[PDB]
């Protein structure tokens, strides 16, 4: 084993609950790593 | 301490629920488990004093290198610690018996163990080449019941991808 | 998520109706093998360690690309990160298995990965090619067919359900890139 | 305690008294099956069928030559062209369609066995195939162990037409008839193992063809003392055929009861049929 | 049903040869092995009470999941089947011993003889473990290396029948796995 | 097939029965008359174009009608196909030599004989009278040994025989 | 009976068929090893008194338990009929060195062994182990002729092989 | 295209190794039960006039809001077009069975048809309804389960084929969300 666990990193997508929220951050907590995802 | 009982109310209070239908049939899991599980925990106690050194030597039986000078088996009040050390690991497999989940290993033997075996020059595998020889000398009917083998041999397996 | 008691309510929900006398036949299929599918999702937690330090391995030692200096790799960061990097999906098929659905495996890890590795640098040869060597060494293990271990079972078949974890990869083969 | 360049592996010491120390080893415990692997569209786990399982092509083969093999058989029987009073599959009472319910019961609870008696009599019956023939082929054993209908049609159908069956040879006296009597009970003893009675005497399951069994066998007990003189001559010979030669091999005392008592040793029925 | 003496004639009646001295030498080294053939055979059906009983014994000794209730092999009348299965492949293996030959082992059990076990719910991973050890000491007793029983032979090399028995039970293995 | 082998080894297996000591002992006959039943099986091999044209029209001296049209010998491609007529019989009788018993005789070329070639219209009687000029042709301590033409000569009047 | 005489003229029967020449060879065995099997027959019959008490009271030095009141031993009269007990076996031994294959021993003494002891109260693993004690009893090239012994050990744990 | 005979050949590439004696005996399991399959392929062809129209007519009577104004089978440009996008799917899969593999399938007509659907306006959940009606009358020929119209074949079961023509239509209700 790597560490003592192996746990979600959090720089991947979909990292978040994403439930009843604000419109400025909806698109923000939803689409997390889009700036390199699909810009390539 | 990670157990069967921790689970449930440690997320129903990340819940603020009261403690459902759902949240009682791994209670009902509990008793189905804990009567072929205690079984195994006290027929270790009833040989252990024997189980620590017939499975401490092997290790001695694997690795002859560690009585050279300059190492860690080296003399007789380092070879006690070696016997210390690994009747302190088997007496965490009967408290992790009895609670039904992994806490006491994860805490006293398991939480800041790699880093100290680095610094004070200890084998990370002849910890688990010593409690391999504990896991093929089951012979399932006999040692144990028929079911409590694998229950007892899965905490084994748990302690050997902590050190591996 | 979705296990696979929660498959039958959401297409049954769709039909607007009640879980019925026709799904009866899973319902009970389900019940009968959970000895089965609790000592098999035992038997892939066992050795895990192993497992993916098998799968690295024997990634590395047929394709040398990944010992190329200044490679994916190359340094003990980049070598650090693939011991755990592969061992995740091998840790969210151990709750799929359990689940009996792969529900848990689209929304959690499958929704990204792949447009995700290239987002950073690892390619789609190997990644496809770790995914394989676990999968035909995650069917030796439940049925027990091991080469250097024998788990000691009972006496019973195993193709239906073992089954169950390499389809729980499909989600990180097609998806890995 | 300090080590030396030099070679002496070979060597030994003699003080090897080496009863006093006794050690083992170990390595084996892995079972192998052959798994399908690359993975899409796919995903195979074993299935119990209970049966021959040998292809559809040859489960649909295998019912149409035992059916010839019947017809070969069904044309023994009418060498000449007679359909010979061996052969009674009713009453008086016209009730063989009433006895299509008796046979198609039988073609049924054949099939509705379990999968202890599914296959123990596919592998008894190929050895009673091996018996059945008295030459020894490459051609018609390699039918009769691959295939378990044409290995049971031929243990009906040759054995059919030849008089050594049930309630075909008449005995002489009340002693013959009495260990024809009791060499029937262990052949109940067989289909009845213990306390439950089988499935497979069934014998009928309404309450028409109760009644009816009992009066089909009754017709056909006295054709056999009806239909000839020399028929039933030759089935008291044809009796020893099937007891001495594949039957009670080694056993001279049951040998000479085939010879002293034909017709007690032709209801003695050793092809497991559960009957 | 076939042996060593007709297996060198059937491959010459698929191209109709008449059999010369140009293969007989073969049958010439296998007449030679008369006796030694049945030096061996003997040595097999003296003690093969004890084989079936060491090899089922000692299958359980490595596995006890069977003697486990809810097992396939745990009671009475099962464990004399289990002693009908374990002799009457020990009993077929010796004719073809006796024929030079595996023909009469193929076509009598070995037809569709593995997935009945499955048809029953037998597992075949304790049928190779047994017939192991039954390869086992079946080469100690056609060599004198047994651990007690030294029957009276004269010396010589019989590793040609070993490597026969060799080719025997394996066959059997591949033919139930 | 049929030989000493298909004896014991299937009545073994019709009794269910292991190889007892009948059944070793049936075999070692075999041994001590191979090498007096396979000098004359040569004999015939290094006779096997030489005995052939021999036999046919020593048949066909006793047998001469055949050559009208509407008979079995009416052109030479039935005296060609005849020539391999008895060459087949004669192929068979050479491997009874070396199995045996007569076992490539009864399954190939003897059960279902009279089945076959009258309905073809060939004339049984010339067949086995074609065989018959090769039975009495033989000189037991000329041609081959003593040993050998007495497992020859009894396969050769069994053709007669098994076609009764 | 079980002789090679009841191997090939019973399937000559069995098949309906000629005494062929498979049938003719099977008993060449019994002419070239009669010599090897027929001066067995006269050492138990020239030590028809002498092993039958060697093999009593070995028998009953490893089964002491015999002698209380309620078993199989509990008299003399019970010794009287056990060493007619073993010698009734060793009858039958006797006669198969002399018809070839186990003929008087599976229609007589052996089947339905099991069926009979135990009822009666008679230890059958005292009856092997006597048998056993025996079955290694021999010295091949000093007791007999080294063609003599292999007839006479291969039947005597057949004994054990058939109560199996 | 990869169909399945190919998608495990291309792993032997990946695993620099040959097609052996490992899958020999399962490549054709696929073959057996081939006329099997392909008895089981023409039927649902024979019928594509009803498959097309029955999962838009079961989605009339069953979204009242589609043939509304506002919902997208309003207009006869849309609704000449509601079956011009059905019956795309109706013969990819007919492609899919006779090919067997879905490795074109899911590139073909799944790459690029999710980020067109947000485009034109689609209730996808509603699109789904308009699939599940369709997976339900293909098992009305390869079962022979038709309450309404029957087609003869020969008497056999082929079950192992009954979800695999609908374990595609499960990937673009996945692909479509
Ligand atoms: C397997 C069958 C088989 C055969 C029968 C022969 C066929 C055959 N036999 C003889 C050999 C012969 N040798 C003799 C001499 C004999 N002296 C005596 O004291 C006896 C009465 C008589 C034994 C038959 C006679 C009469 C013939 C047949 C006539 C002839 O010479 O052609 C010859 C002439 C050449 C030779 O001598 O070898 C031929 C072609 N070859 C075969 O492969
Ligand atoms: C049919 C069965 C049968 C028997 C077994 C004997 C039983 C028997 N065997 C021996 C003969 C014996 N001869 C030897 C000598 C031997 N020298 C060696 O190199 C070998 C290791 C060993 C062969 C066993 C031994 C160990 C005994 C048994 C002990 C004894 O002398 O009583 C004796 C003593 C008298 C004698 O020497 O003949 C007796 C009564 N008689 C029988 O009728
Ligand atoms: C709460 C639970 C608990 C544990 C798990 C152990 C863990 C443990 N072991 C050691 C300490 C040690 N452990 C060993 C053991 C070994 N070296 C070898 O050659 C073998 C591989 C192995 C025995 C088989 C030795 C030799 C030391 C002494 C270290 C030293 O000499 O500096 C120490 C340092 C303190 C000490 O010296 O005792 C600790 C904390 N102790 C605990 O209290
Ligand atoms: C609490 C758990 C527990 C165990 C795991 C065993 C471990 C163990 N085994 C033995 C002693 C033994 N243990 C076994 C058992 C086996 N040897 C094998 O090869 C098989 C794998 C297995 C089942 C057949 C045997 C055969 C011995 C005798 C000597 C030996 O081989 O170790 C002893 C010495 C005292 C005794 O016999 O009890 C101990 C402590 N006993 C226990 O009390
Ligand atoms: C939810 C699930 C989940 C994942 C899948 C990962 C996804 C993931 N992978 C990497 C990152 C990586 N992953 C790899 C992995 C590999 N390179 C190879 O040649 C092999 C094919 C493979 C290992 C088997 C490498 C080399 C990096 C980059 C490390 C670096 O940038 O130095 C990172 C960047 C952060 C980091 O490196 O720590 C993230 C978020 N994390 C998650 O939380
Ligand atoms: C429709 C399926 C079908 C079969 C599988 C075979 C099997 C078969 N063979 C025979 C009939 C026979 N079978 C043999 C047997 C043999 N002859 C030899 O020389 C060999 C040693 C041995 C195996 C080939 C003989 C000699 C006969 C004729 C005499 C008899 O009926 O026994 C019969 C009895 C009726 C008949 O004559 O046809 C049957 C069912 N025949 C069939 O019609
Ligand atoms: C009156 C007609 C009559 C026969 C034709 C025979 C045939 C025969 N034997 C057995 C039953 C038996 N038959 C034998 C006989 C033998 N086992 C051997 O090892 C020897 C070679 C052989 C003769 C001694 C034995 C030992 C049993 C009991 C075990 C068994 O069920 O097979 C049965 C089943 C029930 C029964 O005992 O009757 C039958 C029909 N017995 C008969 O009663
Ligand atoms: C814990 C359970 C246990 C047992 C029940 C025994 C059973 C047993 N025996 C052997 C292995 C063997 N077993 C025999 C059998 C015998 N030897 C004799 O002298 C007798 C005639 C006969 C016993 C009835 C022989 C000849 C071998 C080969 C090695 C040897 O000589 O021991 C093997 C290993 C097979 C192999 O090599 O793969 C096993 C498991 N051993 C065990 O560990
Ligand atoms: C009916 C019963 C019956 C038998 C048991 C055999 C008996 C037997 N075995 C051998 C003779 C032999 N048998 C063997 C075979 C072996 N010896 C060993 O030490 C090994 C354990 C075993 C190997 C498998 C050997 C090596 C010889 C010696 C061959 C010789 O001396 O030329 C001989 C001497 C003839 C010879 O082969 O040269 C005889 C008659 N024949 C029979 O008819
Ligand atoms: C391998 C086994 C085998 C045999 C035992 C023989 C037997 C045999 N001969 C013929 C067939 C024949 N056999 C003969 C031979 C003869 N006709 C006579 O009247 C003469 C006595 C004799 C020549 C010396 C002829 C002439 C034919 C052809 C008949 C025809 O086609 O009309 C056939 C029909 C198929 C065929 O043409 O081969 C068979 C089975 N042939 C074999 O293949
Ligand atoms: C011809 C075939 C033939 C045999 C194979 C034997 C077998 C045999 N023994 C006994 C009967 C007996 N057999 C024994 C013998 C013994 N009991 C033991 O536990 C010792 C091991 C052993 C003495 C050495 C005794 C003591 C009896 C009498 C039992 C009794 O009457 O209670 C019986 C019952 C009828 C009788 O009394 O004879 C039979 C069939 N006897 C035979 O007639
Ligand atoms: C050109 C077009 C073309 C086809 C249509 C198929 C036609 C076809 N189908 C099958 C044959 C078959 N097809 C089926 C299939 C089924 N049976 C049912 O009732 C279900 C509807 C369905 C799927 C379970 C079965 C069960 C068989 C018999 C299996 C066998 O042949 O052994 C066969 C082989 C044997 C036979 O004729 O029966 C053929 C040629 N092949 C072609 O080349
Ligand atoms: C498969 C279950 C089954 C049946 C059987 C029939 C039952 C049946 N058997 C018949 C009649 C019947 N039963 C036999 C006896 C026997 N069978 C033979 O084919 C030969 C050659 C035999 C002699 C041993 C014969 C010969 C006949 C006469 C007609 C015939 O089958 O050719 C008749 C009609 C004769 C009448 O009108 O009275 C019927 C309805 N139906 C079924 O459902
Ligand atoms: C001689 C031609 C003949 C028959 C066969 C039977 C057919 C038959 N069996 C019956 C009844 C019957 N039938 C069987 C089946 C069969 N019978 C057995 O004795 C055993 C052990 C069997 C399976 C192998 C059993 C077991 C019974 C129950 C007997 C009882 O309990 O009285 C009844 C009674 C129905 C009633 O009136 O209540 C009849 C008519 N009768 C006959 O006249």
């Amino acid at each position: 084993l790597t560490g003592y666990d192996s746990k979600s990193s959090p720089n991947f997508p979909n990292r978040a609950a994403t439930r009843e929220r604000r419109t400025v951050s909806f698109n923000a907590r939803v689409a997390r790593n889009k700036s390199q995802a699909k810009k390539i | 301490m990670k157990s069967v009982i921790t689970t449930v109310v440690s997320a129903a209070d990340a819940a603020g629920r009261f403690p459902s239908n759902s949240d009682l049939e791994s209670i009902q899991g509990n008793i189905q488990r804990s009567a072929a599980r205690l079984e195994a925990a006290e027929k270790l106690a009833g040989n252990h004093e024997a189980v620590v050194k017939e499975a401490g030597d092997a290790c001695f039986a694997k690795y002859a290198y560690l009585k050279n000078p300059g190492e860690a088996g080296e003399n007789q009040e380092k070879i006690n610690k070696c016997y210390r050390d690994v009747d302190h690991y088997m007496r965490l497999v009967n408290y992790c018996l009895v609670v039904g989940g992994t806490g006491p290993l994860d805490e006293w033997g398991i939480a800041g163990a790699r880093e100290v075996y680095r610094t004070l020059n200890l084998p990370t595998s002849a910890y688990v080449a010593s409690i391999a020889y504990t896991r093929d000398r089951l012979c399932v009917p006999r040692d144990m019941s028929a079911q409590a083998g694998v229950e007892f041999s899965a905490y084994l397996d748990y302690l050997i991808n902590a050190l591996s | 998520m979705l296990d696979a008691f929660s498959r039958v309510v959401v297409n049954s929900d769709a039909k607007a109706a009640y879980v019925g006398g026709s799904d009866l036949q899973a319902l009970k299929s389900f019940i009968a093998d959970g000895n089965k599918r609790l000592d098999a999702v035992n038997s892939i937690v066992s050795n895990a360690s192993c497992m993916v330090s098998d799968a690295v391995s024997g990634m590395i030692c047929e394709n040398p690309g990944l010992i190329s200096p200044g490679g994916n790799c190359y340094t003990n960061r980049r070598m650090a990160a693939c011991l755990r990097d592969g061992e995740i999906i091998l840790r969210y098929v151990s709750y799929a298995l359990l689940a009996g659905d792969a529900s848990v495996l689209e929304d959690r890890c499958l929704n990204g990965l792949k447009e995700t590795y290239i987002a950073l640098g690892v390619p789609t040869n190997s990644s496809i090619r770790a995914v394989s060597i676990m999968k035909a060494q995650a069917v030796a293990f439940i049925t027990n067919t091991a080469t250097e271990r024998k788990m000691s079972f009972a006496a019973g078949d195993c193709t239906s359900l073992a089954s169950e974890v390499a389809s729980y990869f499909d989600r990180v083969g097609a998806a890995i890139s | 305690w300090d080590k030396l360049l030099n070679t002496k592996p070979m060597k030994r010491q003699v003080q090897p008294n080496p009863p006093t120390n006794e050690t083992r080893a170990l390595n084996l415990g892995n079972t192998f099956r052959s798994p399908a692997f690359k993975f899409l569209g796919t995903l195979k786990r074993s299935k119990d069928p209970s049966g021959l399982r040998l292809g559809f092509y040859g489960r649909k083969a295998d019912d149409f030559m035992a059916r010839s093999i019947a017809m070969q058989a069904k044309a023994s029987a009418a060498g000449s062209g007679v359909y010979t009073t061996q052969c009674s599959e009713g009453a008086s009472k016209g009730m063989a369609e009433n006895a299509r319910t008796a046979s198609l019961a039988k073609q049924f609870r054949q099939a509705q066995r379990s999968a202890r008696e599914m296959s123990f009599d596919y592998y008894e019956g190929r050895k009673y195939a091996m018996k059945a023939v008295g030459h020894i082929c490459n051609y018609e054993e390699k039918i009769f162990q691959q295939y378990n209908k044409t290995a049971a049609a031929y243990v009906m159908g040759k054995q059919e037409t030849l008089l050594s069956c049930d309630r075909y040879a008449q005995p002489a006296n009340k002693a013959e008839e009495y260990i024809q009597k009791s060499v029937q009970m262990q052949m109940k003893k067989r289909s009845i193992p213990y306390g439950v009675y089988t499935t497979s005497c069934a014998d009928g399951t309404v309450k028409g063809m109760a009644e009816n069994a009992r009066v089909a066998k009754e017709s056909a007990n006295f054709r056999a003392r009806q239909m000839s003189a020399g028929a039933k001559a030759a089935a008291r010979f044809n009796a020893r055929r099937v007891a001495n030669d594949w039957h009670n091999n080694g056993c001279n005392y049951e040998e000479k009861l085939t010879s002293r008592f034909p017709a007690a040793a032709s209801s003695v029925r050793p092809t497991t049929n559960r009957y």
